[PDB]
């Protein structure tokens, strides 16, 4: 990826609230980052750009690499519906088959230790159980980059467990970005950090170094 | 790397049974509902005019005089009151790179397209068994019209689910937009009994031409009133079309959160 | 009515041109 | 999946379209039209009796018994579903010709419109004619017992085959298979997914 | 408070899910509580019945004390609003006058590190303004027993060095029931732990046996 | 300890100016509409009935016959439709202890009466300034047919967003259970040309009795049809409000999430 | 603030109640009204010239000229709103007739309703009599220039005040001003509130 | 009729203004 010049910017009311002005910022490669951030900064709406949910209005980026869709706590899925619909239209809008279609949600079910409740409607879950599925959706597909939000601040011992397990499985092949208000956990979950303050956004290779610049 | 039409059907589909469930309803009771509505308005209209449709003309029937002016205004009316919804109840899902907007829009417009082409085709079908006319003498015509008039309806309901993101009350106005539509356009009765010197009021709904066309093309004896064409719902839709395209894609970005 | 007719023939040619561009447009930027 | 595997296509799409190109290009016959419009005058309730009368059973058997509708109606061997079958119920004749002989009313001014149908181009002039004359005797009988007809337009000769559009019920048949096999298909694939 | 017997359940589709049965549980004293649970348990459930959110239909519970209402992750304001209006509401909606309103509302704009944003819709705000804007108005009335559910999983080290601060502030007056899954965090801001699995609830003072109970 | 009605009154008074905002909106369209709408219908239906009215009965004019029933008609018909959401919209604010779905339905509804009350005056003011009757006959009488109009309304809004909790899709039906209420009650024109035989089908219709017996309490020579009476609206608001009142009660825990 | 107080109840609710029942019950004079039903057969037309010509002012000063009606509507001088000053304008006491002399129209039946106020019993009826005469002549002379006046109901001689109402206005005014206490009550709340 | 006419070729020419305006912001 590159990540080449834009200018990200939301309709306020107070005129405009230039959140990212002329950020030309190289992402470095095979390491996972850390997005550490501040509360005002943009890392939620960075992460949506790395995602391509929505497009840049005076920019661009080049991603020449697939990408997988964000994580996060909040959106991504649709209410009023159990979590197999969601698993079934989330394998098909990829082209998938229908053999690899039903293995991928059997893995989905088998990682999530979720009895009945999986055949419930997404109103009746708790906080946990629809970050859980997030989570196992994730590392289902097949991708380079994985984008986290802090998806595990709502989970048990356990989540973490197996989650660390999966990934250690499928490390070698592809990379995390990750953001979390956890730092004992973003120490040993990444390589490199990236602070963002004041819409610009910096890199810090020791990740005690990140934290210090955090909170500094 | 698959052609972006591939990702286009397989989006399309995706969402097409998707949207079919809840449109639908677990319960099944939307398919009892859009084929009990339909006979019920079918039973009141008759019963409250078949002496006054039979004086205004004896030469074809009520059952079957109103039904082909109903279905397809019941079809342009969902298809224009239910892509308001198309983007704004879909809004949640808006996070996984391939689904767009138009995707959203033009996929309900399928499955209510199916929808009342399988009511259309059960109705003339129960109304041929109840010994009624059932066949259009001209169906080329009828194809016709019915196209360009999805046409227009697709476009108009693009243009106004453009539009209204920002301010969701516009529902009520098409709600209130949607009282007259069911009484100017004719479909109820016969437009012999309105007066002539109302007449120009009346000519400046697109929707009336496309009934009385439809009607003319599927009796072999309806007559069309003069000024009543089909170039001016033809150009409607193709302007109205132009425009909702022009709008959807000045505003394609902001069609998010 | 010649110049009349070639007038409304040439604006909803016109109008069939910008609708095709934008369903190809858009059919095109989809990709992403 | 066996409604599947591209035989859908030639389920609903191709094999209507060959048997329809095969019999209406081929086995059909020709079916002259000779339309007359006429009127009563002296309103509304004797035009009605006429278009009651015209549909009726006693015409029917005054006709057969002065032009022989039913060995004229059998000559095409060709057409197998237009054709009069030797030994048919007696009803079966009444419905055929109710289904030929098509009688249309203007609300307005009150003119009936007949459209004869035959298979030979002088027979439906002289069918129409007998029509008319007989409905014109049975209008002054009906006075006298218990009144004119005024021919507006007379019965004409036709030149060519009115009936039946092949192109037009082709291409027409060719757009309805279409729309049933694209709603056959999304069904289908609702059901294969849906499973 | 007495927390006396009760039967809890929902109206889900496989019957009925009877999440709560037969609890006879009395809370400590003068001690801050941390609710540990699991995915699948009633902290939150048990956390909105200790608001008076919801009633219970098959028990009651008696409070001799005032409870302030619980602060979560989601709900408890309204949308579409700036935080202005919406403390306005929450100061009117206890029956105060204009001064008290006034100055309360003045700490809530003080506690919380916000500039403009403060006069933005609830819409536009990240995950952890909300969240600090609600942290901000619990600590503004005065309680004896402060509900928080992991309500500074997403906020930054001034949050909690602030929230800290106030707290201590306003120690030997009133206490905490807190539930987060970063027992970093639960170890100093607690005194004793209580851990329910299966609708059954279980106390522990001592709390590295509370740890081990929930990961043994 | 404060009692529970001082802060059943602070609920109240918090809950009004927190809908005020929204009802009347932050850029002030809110009033110009529901002072622009009215005369808007007033207007249409003038132009299209006033010879029709003059044909009628000519013993008083349309443009203050048909205010007197229709405000009413507007006020009721606002307090059945908006009160669906005064749980639904308002449900997220459910989490302080003292919020109760009773307080979100009657603070709405004290709410629209004040709007309606100072819409009534206001258009009786300029109707007055314009040169036509403004004063009530008989002031009392309408005052207790509103009243019991007020009841009636209430209880049944409550009724439905008591049952409508479980499917929101219940809008729609009273969308379209609104359509006849504006035309079979004979707001819009005189109940003198209904025919007779069909006359036991419109004295089912409470409202219709009621904006009757409010017009006959207005003017001074209004004539009210035969079997119009007060004893079938007041057992109505009664009843349907004890099983209101019953139903809310019923399911009070469940109103919640 | 200065609009807060307690006062705000004064403003409204007491002190109009206060005046309103001094002058009802203190100042107010009686009017007696007289009622009578007529119509005109030999329908629609001349029934409408008759209510138009009622109100004509012709024949208030005919009436003037026979009954001097000025002089007697002046006479209550404890009233204050309903008495005829004097050197008033002629427009200001055509109104006064106007507003006194009420007639009604029953669509159906087309009777006229004339109820007529005076200050004094015999008064109202004399003068609905006088009025009934005088429209029977125009009417006679108008027809004859260019019909007869059927008296379904005659006037009749009033006992007790119809009007003016003290109890029921008292009522309803009490009514009007709670209603507007409570509308200004709550404005006041939301800007006191709002600011 | 001077100004009439001057008002209404305002309009049109304010609509057509609009039009061309946005198509070509568009392209
Ligand atoms: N829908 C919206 N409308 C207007 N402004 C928004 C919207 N969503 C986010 N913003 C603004 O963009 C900024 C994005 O911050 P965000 O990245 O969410 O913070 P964090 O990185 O802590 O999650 C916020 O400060 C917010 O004010
Ligand atoms: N609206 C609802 N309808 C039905 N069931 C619900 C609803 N809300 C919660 N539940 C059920 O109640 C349980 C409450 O769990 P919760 O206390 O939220 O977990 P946690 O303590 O991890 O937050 C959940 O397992 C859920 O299945
Ligand atoms: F909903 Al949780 F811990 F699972 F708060
Ligand atoms: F403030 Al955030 F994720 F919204 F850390």
């Amino acid at each position: 990826i590159e990540l080449r010049n834009l200018t990200k910017w939301y309709p306020t009311p107070h005129g405009r609230r230039y959140v990212f002005r002329n950020l030309n910022f190289r992402f470095p490669d095979d390491v996972s980052i850390g997005l550490i951030g501040r509360n005002g900064a943009g890392k939620s709406t960075l992460m949506r750009l790395l995602g391509g949910i929505e497009a840049p209005n005076e920019g661009e980026v080049v991603t020449d690499v697939s990408i997988s869709w964000p994580v996060g706590l909040s959106g991504g899925f649709q209410g009023s519906l159990t979590a197999r619909e969601n698993v079934k239209f989330v394998c098909r809008i990829y082209g998938t088959s229908h053999e690899d279609m039903l293995r991928k949600v059997r893995f989905v079910e088998e990682f999530a230790e979720i009895g009945e409740h999986f055949d419930l409607p997404m109103k009746t879950y708790s906080s946990g159980m629809r970050s859980r599925v997030a989570f196992g959706l994730s590392m289902a597909f097949d991708f380079d980059y994985y984008l986290i939000d802090e998806a595990m601040a709502v989970g048990d011992a356990q989540f973490r467990a197996k989650s660390r397990a999966v990934f250690d499985s499928r490390v070698g092949q592809a990379n995390m970005i990750l953001v979390s208000h956890n730092m004992n956990d973003i120490k040993e979950y990444c390589d490199v950090v990236v602070l963002v303050d004041q819409g610009q956004a910096t890199l810090y290779e020791d990740v005690e170094a990140g934290i210090a610049a955090y909170q500094g | 790397k698959r052609s972006p039409w591939q990702i286009q059907q397989a989006v399309l589909f995706a969402l097409f049974l998707r949207e079919l469930k809840t449109r639908l309803g677990g319960r099944w009771l939307g398919v009892f509902w859009v084929l009990l509505e339909p006979v019920a308005h079918i039973a009141v209209m008759t019963t409250l005019f078949s002496l006054a449709h039979r004086a205004a003309m004896p030469s074809i029937e009520y059952p079957v005089f109103l039904i082909t002016g109903l279905i397809p205004f019941f079809m342009f009316r969902g298809l224009v009151t239910r892509l308001m919804e198309a983007i704004d109840s879909n809004r949640g899902l808006f996070a996984y790179r391939q689904v767009k907007p138009i995707d959203t829009v033009i996929a309900r417009a399928m499955l209510e397209i199916s929808l009342q082409s399988i009511v259309y085709l059960i109705a003339l079908g129960t109304l041929g068994w109840l010994g009624f006319h059932f066949l259009p003498v001209r169906a080329l015509e009828l194809a016709g019209v019915s196209a360009v008039l999805i046409m227009l309806g697709a476009s108009l309901g693009l243009f106004f689910a453009v539009v209204t993101n920002e301010i969701p009350q516009a529902r009520a106005i098409v709600r209130i937009s949607l009282l007259p539509l069911y009484f100017v356009s004719g479909v109820i009765f016969p437009v012999h009994t309105i007066p002539p010197q109302y007449l120009p009021l009346l000519q400046l709904n697109p929707v009336l031409h496309l009934i009385e066309l439809s009607r003319a093309s599927f009796f072999p004896q309806y007559r069309v009133l003069q000024g009543i064409n089909l170039a001016y719902p033809a150009g409607f839709a193709l302007l109205s079309l132009f425009l909702a395209l022009m709008l959807y894609r000045l505003r394609r970005h902001q069609l998010a959160s | 009515r010649r110049w009349y007719n070639l007038a409304t023939l040439l604006v909803v040619c016109c109008l069939i041109y910008g609708v095709v561009s934008l369903v190809v447009a858009t059919i095109r930027d989809h990709q992403d | 999946s066996r409604l599947t595997a591209k035989r859908l296509q030639w389920a609903l799409v191709y094999l209507p379209m060959l048997v329809a190109t095969v019999y209406f290009l081929v086995f059909s016959a020709d079916r002259y039209v000779s339309e007359s419009v006429i009127t009563v005058r002296q309103s509304r309730e004797d035009t009605c009796y006429l278009q009651t009368y015209i549909h009726s059973m006693g015409l029917l058997q005054k006709l057969d018994q002065q032009l022989k509708l039913r060995e004229h109606f059998g000559t095409p061997l060709r057409d197998p579903l237009f054709r009069l079958w030797g030994g048919t119920s007696q009803e079966w004749f009444l419905e055929y010709y109710r289904s030929r002989v098509e009688v249309l009313m203007d609300d307005i001014c009150g003119l009936l419109t007949v459209r004869v149908q035959g298979f030979e181009p002088e027979f439906a002039q002289a069918l129409n004619r007998a029509i008319l004359e007989e409905s014109e005797r049975f209008v002054n009988e009906l006075s006298h017992r218990m009144k004119s007809l005024v021919v507006v337009e007379p019965p004409v000769l036709p030149e060519i085959a009115e009936y039946p559009r092949r192109w037009y019920n082709l291409a027409t048949l060719l757009v309805v298979c279409c729309l049933i096999y694209g709603v056959v298909s999304l069904v289908v694939a609702t059901i294969r997914d849906h499973q």
